[PDB]
């Protein structure tokens, strides 16, 4: 969390002094956190172009460590990647088939990320057809990005043909958002993945269902998906989808912040606490940066919830739409900021709450 | 020594019952058996054989075993009190034989003819057929009272691998006092 | 250095779970113990399809009670019927005990592990998962020798505090001390749930079958009866109206008493037997001649 | 042969089919119920004698042709007032 | 509704959780813990929770 | 054979015997429905229990002993009154044939 | 005879499994097994099962193999699992019964003389009870026909003892409706008979429509059996009936009348209460 | 959910249930239940249960395992 946190508070500042500062505690986590860690570092030199390539190599030359640097290296030239695109396909296919390969497609695909370029979906698919689990959950992801907005019928077709057909659940949870991202913003054009995933009996595709209505129904809210979306989360029993049901509201209704405060004010006190989660996460995403204080007010008592992601949820959504914001502009900035510090500095909570608590920060 | 299962097919047909061969058919396909079960054990301790009779039905008496033992308790109370079906013994006995528990031992059948076998040449010949593309060796003896070499019987073996083939011998006992000498000194030791 | 990340899940398949439960209560009094057929799908999963009693022995459940006679034959066995699994754990029951192992039980879970480095040990009390709620927490042994790094050593991940929270009744037999628990999801699919369905599903018969009358007047009248003494008391309890801070008197008199709770609470029974009750007698008269 | 529902014999049916007096079909029903080839009740006031059957018959092609026309008139009606009870009920039937 | 259903969700999990037992506190011990007799059983030096 | 056999028959029924579990004898002591008593075991506490489906209801009058289930809890055969002669009451004395 | 061959849950979810088991690689027919079980006073307890190495040929519909040693060895070790399971029949996933069915059950009948064949029909899941028992009796058929094997029905009947059952509830957990019923699952028990009777009285309409046609032959037995439900019929059409109706149904509605004053009166206690309640805390505002 | 969580509810007087005294009450929905077992137990109270009946010498019924008020 601390490694995620700083990230955002020097995103695209390349001011790294905090790592640079404390450094033998950056060395207490080791395994997949190395993996954030060396992402982290690619978060805070955000926006760094050319110096990057030589700046990635300088600071982290392990397998986690170096799948990291590779996956750090694409957030830096994110959404523009240009050459950096070609020297990752290169590093992507020489791999260790492990970790490596994860950070690899992950960067490859934030780094060519609506590119829809053929060359690096050929590869992906390879990684992903590899089947190794930890590689499909970012193959999926990278295999999405490249194709974001695509409508590409063999990238659906094959995505999804690969869902019912493999186990390993992560390489399922990339798929799931990584066909999702495929249909961004047609909002009408496919509307039947949306209607065939969403009958599929495996819950991740369900998912990944839901969420193909929020990238695909971004902004417009329309009312007849908001019906579609609302009735899953409210009838559906595997909790997952219910929660990628409510949450997945705030992606369509983010245009209009004004009427999503309301609909979900009733589904953030439901019975099941995933439904709840999904009411704070659709709370933070629908109002995006606006300091409603209306949606603030009705995260202020989950924050209390006796469920500790529930709870989580609910700082992270506050949190998420308090941004840039003083007690000036809204009356609770200052109130939450000391709660976050008493959750934060308070040592009985879960860690699930005290994640939501450094996230917030 | 060479890894084969032998499934062995005993008649106990009704006609089986009349001992043309000196004390009766059946003691002689019990004899018999009692050679050719041994004779496999003995010429490789990893073999294996069972055997079907194949009067009235096609009963599976005794699954594949190696143990000798079981197939021969199992012969006692054979009761020879049915009708041959030759057209479906051998695939039954084949049927049962794909079940080989392990995987490598060649194919070897013997089938015990001591009835007239009432089969359509066109079906034996296809049942031939069959055996030839799966690559399953069967030696057929015949006993007591029957057309000498049936047509459609001796058209099976020629079929059953031909163009020098393995050479599956139709082996014909001469009816009358022999025991099975002669099916020990050809068949059981050269098939 | 891997690590079993939370996420990590043991699939039990519907049949297993019946399977686990019905051997279990089986020699309830005592404990038994039988090994788990499963593939480990990948790091993050530990698959269990089905799972094959190893008999009970005087022994209990200890690594001596695994006669490798019985389980070398059984395997071979259950692989010609097409069920080429490997042996993915091991699961004994403990009769009200609860879901924790007891010494003996680490010093068989880590020959399991001996074998494979993620053979999952489970439990299964018969006695205390009676109801709705089955009692069967995995398990896998934490290596001793991880105390100097993170005990549970999971990684990025956030369902580690769902599906359950560190049970009490175990916590003390040592957990995230020395065994910690793996979460357990159960792998029910569509054509399973359907002939499970079946288990109390009525008939085409039921639901035309029109009661008998005899006993449903009886119930009528006995209802409406019981129904009339809740108004006289609805009657006095409005009546009263006592404004002597009512809305504390409306929680100064809940007992769940006569105001509505005993009202229409019958209303709807009452009403539904006889709705129900007509309109099956009308089908019938239309239906049946 | 009767109708079904007229399930009724008047006493002249009975005695004009077997040609036996009235004060006999009294007795002859008496009988055929004694052994067990019906399961009904006589009356004498009107002297119809109420039948229920519980001892079948052999069939026949064009008995059980004239037995299935029958039950096609059945499910007929059995489906008609299915769909007077989904249709109706369709908000509720959940 | 949610919030009735809430009660009654929530009673069947305090529900589940085991009774505890009643035991005569001796005399205090420290400042955690607590000499207690348990009815069936004998002396015991318990702890004390932190509420 | 024939000897082997019928030794290794009852062997056969003691197997099955092993597996055969013990029932918590007990008393019933009242009858609050069709479906529940309250029986004590003979050392033991009282639990609210029920009767096996192949039972006779009646049957299980007050004072009728019962051996319920270790598990379950439910009874599952009646049985005859305990006699033993812990009698205090000289009502055993035979006067004797005279 | 057998009255009921109570099926527990166990074994139908296990056919289930040995059938995917199969065909999921090689594509088959019927999944033959063993069914264990305890026996009672005539009622088989089908506890358990296992399956049995089985294959088939479409010539000739007698070249199979139903292994013996498998049968009889996994018996061996089912039998040191638990002792109260003895063989008592075979189970097969192919809906319509095979011509080796006879030949096979006299097989199953050299383990257990009164062998019952538990038809699962795996692949549906219809209007219900998958389970289809069936025995084998050879009798003269009094009535002048010629004798053979055929398969004798047994009423069949899905339970489930204690353990199992506290597993399958939870099993579902998901789709469980409440076993109140309420309103609204009533009726729909109700259009779930309708339709029933009917698939039952279509049924009956092709069979009889085949005898009728001479496409298959006339029983002379059962099938006036269904002439005997033909006369079972109410005609309600009679005056005395017409009256004791009525008198029934309008014995009830006067206590759902009196039953729909009730919840009318106090709904609107319920909105006083309520209008005084917010027009209360209207005044208190100010 | 209602209709189950009253079931679930319903569930909790399954039978079996050991008999106790019903010694004293702490406050509402809870009990210092002494158990036929030999020792005194503070279990919960099922709501369902009605307080009025809790007399200070009840015979209530305690759950077997989780030994509460039933
Ligand atoms: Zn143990």
């Amino acid at each position: 969390a601390t490694v995620i946190a700083n990230s955002f508070m020097h995103c695209g500042t390349t001011s790294d002094q905090f790592l640079r500062d404390n450094l033998e505690w950056l060395a207490r986590a080791t395994n997949w956190a190395k993996f954030t860690a060396t992402a982290s570092l690619g978060v805070i030199h955000k926006g760094h172009e050319k110096e990057a390539l030589q700046l990635m190599a300088t600071y982290l030359p392990s397998a986690y460590q170096e799948g990291g640097g590779l996956y750090a290296l694409g957030l830096i030239h994110a959404n523009h990647g240009g050459d950096i695109i070609d020297y990752l396909l290169n590093q992507l296919k020489n791999a260790s088939n492990d970790i490596v390969r994860h950070g690899g497609s992950l960067g490859l695909g934030l780094a060519a990320m609506g590119t829809a370029r053929q060359d690096v979906y050929d590869l992906l698919k390879t990684n992903l057809y590899q089947d190794d689990a930890v590689t499909g959950e970012a193959a999926g992801l990278a295999l999405g990005l490249v194709m974001l907005g695509s409508k590409n019928a063999q990238a659906i077709e094959d995505m999804v043909g690969y869902a019912q057909e493999t186990q390993h659940e992560k390489i399922l949870r990339g798929l799931a958002v990584g066909i999702a991202l495929v249909m961004y913003g047609r909002m009408e054009e496919a509307d039947a993945l949306i209607e065939s995933l969403c009958r599929d009996k495996d819950p991740i595709l369900r998912r990944s269902g839901m969420y193909t209505v929020a990238m695909a129904y971004c902004g417009s809210g329309n009312n007849k998906a908001i019906r579609r979306l609302l009735h899953v989360a409210v009838s559906d029993v595997n909790d997952d989808v219910r929660r990628a049901a409510v949450e997945s509201l705030g992606f369509i209704l983010f245009r209009t912040p004004e009427q999503c405060p309301s609909v979900v004010s009733l589904l953030s006190e439901s019975y099941n606490p995933h439904v709840r989660y999904g009411a704070a996460m659709a709370l933070g995403i629908c109002c995006a940066g606006t300091g409603n204080k209306e949606a603030i007010n009705l995260l202020e008592p989950m924050t209390n919830d006796p469920v500790n992601y529930v709870r989580q949820g609910a700082l992270i959504a506050s949190a998420l739409i308090m941004i840039q914001q003083t007690e000036i502009t809204c009356p609770k900035v200052n109130q939450f900021r000391q709660l976050y510090s008493k959750v934060i500095n308070d040592k009985h909570d879960d860690v699930m709450a005290k994640f939501g608590a450094i996230l917030a920060q | 020594m060479v890894l084969e299962s032998t499934m062995v097919c005993v008649d106990n047909s009704e006609y089986m019952r009349n001992g043309d061969f000196l004390p009766t058919r059946l003691q002689a396909q019990q004899d018999a058996v009692n050679i050719v079960c041994h004779s496999k054990t003995r010429s490789n301790p990893e073999n294996n054989v069972g055997l079907i009779t194949l009067a009235n039905d096609c009963e599976v008496l005794t699954t594949l075993t190696p143990d000798t033992g079981r197939i021969l308790s199992k012969l006692h109370t054979v009761q020879p009190k049915g009708k041959i079906t030759f057209c479906t013994g051998i695939r039954v006995a084949h049927l049962a034989l794909k079940h080989r528990q392990g995987k490598n031992h060649k194919m070897r059948i013997i089938a015990f003819v001591g009835s007239p076998v009432e089969d359509n040449e066109k079906d034996l010949v296809k049942l031939a057929k069959r055996l030839k593309k799966e690559k399953v060796n069967v030696d057929i003896i015949n006993f007591g009272e029957e057309e000498v070499n049936t047509e459609k019987l001796t058209a099976f073996v020629n079929t059953l691998n031909g163009k020098d083939g393995t050479g599956s011998h139709l082996v014909t006992v001469p009816p009358g006092p022999s025991l099975a000498d002669a099916l020990i000194s050809s068949p059981i030791l050269a098939g | 250095a891997p690590a079993v990340d939370t996420a990590e899940q043991v699939y039990i398949s519907s049949l297993a779970l019946l399977k686990m439960l019905k051997h279990g209560r089986a020699g309830v009094p005592m404990e038994v113990m039988g090994l788990m057929l499963g593939e480990f799908v990948d790091d993050y999963t530990v698959r269990v399809i089905d799972v094959f009693a190893m008999p009970q022995s005087g022994t209990g459940v200890s690594v001596e009670a695994v006669d490798p006679v019985f389980q070398a034959k059984m395997l071979d066995m259950l692989k010609q019927t097409g069920r080429p699994e490997m042996v993915v754990g091991w699961y004994h029951s403990h009769p009200g005990f609860g879901c924790w192992l007891s010494g003996v039980d680490i010093n068989t879970q880590q020959s399991f592990e001996a074998l494979s480095e993620r053979a999952v040990a489970v439990v299964v009390d018969p006695i205390q998962s009676v109801k709705g709620k089955v009692v069967i927490d995995a398990f896998r042994l934490i290596n001793a020798n991880m105390m100097v790094l993170g005990h549970e050593p999971r990684q990025t991940t956030s369902n580690l505090g769902h599906l359950n929270k560190p049970s009490i009744q175990a916590l003390i037999h040592g957990l995230n001390r020395h065994y910690y628990s793996i979460t357990i999801n159960y792998r029910k699919n569509e054509l399973e749930q359907k002939m499970l369905l079946n288990l109390h599903k009525k008939s085409w018969m039921e639901g035309l079958t029109l009661q008998d009358y005899s006993e449903h007047c009886k119930h009528n009248e006995s209802v409406v009866k019981e129904m009339l003494e809740l108004a006289k008391n609805y009657n006095k309890a409005v009546e009263e109206e006592d404004k002597m801070t009512p809305e504390q008197l409306a929680i100064k008199n809940v007992g769940k008493q006569d105001p509505k709770r005993h009202l229409e609470e019958h209303v709807d029974v009452l009403m539904t037997s006889n709705i129900v009750q007509c309109l099956a007698a009308m089908l019938d008269t239309v239906v049946f001649k | 042969t009767r109708p079904a529902n007229h399930r009724q014999l008047t006493f002249e049916e009975i005695a004009k089919s077997a040609k036996i007096t009235v004060n006999e079909v009294e007795l002859l029903v008496m009988k055929a119920l004694s052994v067990g080839l019906v399961k009904g009740s006589i009356d004498e006031v009107d002297k119809r004698v109420h039948m229920t059957w519980v001892q079948p018959r052999v069939l026949d092609l064009q008995q059980i042709k004239g037995m299935k026309d029958r039950l096609e008139f059945w499910c007929t009606d059995v489906k008609s007032m299915e769909m007077l009870v989904e249709h109706q009920a369709h908000d509720i039937l959940t | 509704l949610n919030a009735k259903v809430r009660l009654l969700r929530e009673e069947l999990q305090l529900l589940q959780e085991q009774g505890s037992y009643v035991g005569e506190v001796v005399r205090a011990m420290d400042k955690k813990k607590v000499l207690v007799k348990v009815h069936p059983e004998g002396k015991f030096v318990v702890d004390v929770d932190k509420n | 054979l024939k000897e082997l056999t019928k030794q290794y028959e009852k062997s056969e029924n003691d197997l099955k015997a092993l597996q055969s579990v013990g029932q918590i004898v007990g008393e019933v002591l009242k009858q609050l429905t069709e479906e529940k008593f309250i029986v004590k075991a003979t050392n033991g506490p009282r639990y609210v229990v029920g009767c096996r489906r192949q039972l006779d209801k009646s049957k299980l009058k007050p004072g009728t002993r019962v051996a319920l289930d270790m598990t379950t809890l439910t009874i599952m055969r009646y049985l005859p009154r305990e006699v033993d002669p812990l009698v205090y009451n000289m009502s055993h004395e035979d006067p004797g044939n005279v | 005879a057998v009255q009921k061959v109570v099926v527990h849950p166990l074994v139908l979810l296990s056919v289930v499994d040995h059938f995917n088991r199969i065909g999921k690689v090689g594509n088959q027919k019927r999944v033959v097994g063993v069914l264990l079980g305890s026996w009672q006073k005539k009622v088989l307890d089908v506890s358990n099962s296992f399956a049995v190495p089985f294959d088939e040929d479409d010539k000739d519909d007698s070249v199979w193999f139903l292994d013996h040693d498998y049968l009889e060895n996994m018996y061996g070790m089912f039998k040191k699992v638990n002792a109260r399971e003895r063989i008592v029949g075979w189970y097969h996933t192919g809906p319509k019964l095979h011509k080796n069915d006879i030949a096979i059950n006299e097989l199953m009948k050299r383990y257990c003389p009164n062998s019952v064949l538990v038809i699962i029909d795996v692949k549906p899941k219809d209007l219900g009870l998958p389970t289809e028992a069936y025995i084998s009796v050879e009798e003269v058929h009094d009535d002048g026909t010629p004798t053979s094997k055929t398969f004798e029905h047994v009423t069949s009947e899905i339970g489930a003892e204690e353990a199992e059952e506290v597993g399958v509830e939870h099993l579902l957990r998901d789709i469980k409706d409440t076993t109140v019923g309420t309103l609204s699952q009533r009726i729909t028990n109700q259009v779930h008979g309708l339709k029933g009777l009917n698939s039952k009285l279509l049924d009956i309409r092709s069979y009889l429509e085949k005898v009728a046609t001479g496409k298959l032959p006339i029983n002379h037995q059962i099938i006036y059996q269904l002439q005997d439900v033909f006369n079972l019929l109410p005609d309600v059409s009679l005056q005395e009936f017409v009256k004791a109706f009525y008198l029934k149904t309008n014995d009830q509605m006067v206590v759902v009348y009196l039953a729909s004053l009730i919840r009318s009166v106090v709904a609107l206690h319920n909105l006083i209460n309520n209008k005084i309640a917010n027009r209360d805390a209207e005044k208190k505002e100010g | 959910e209602f209709l189950h969580a009253q079931e679930e509810v319903k569930r909790i007087q399954s039978i079996p249930l050991v008999i106790g005294q019903f010694l004293e009450a702490v406050d509402q929905n809870t009990a210092i239940v002494g158990s036929t077992t030999g020792s005194n137990y503070y279990v919960r109270i099922l709501s369902t249960i009605d307080r009025e009946l809790l007399k200070p010498n009840a015979s209530v019924a305690l759950h077997k395992h989780s030994n509460a008020l039933v």
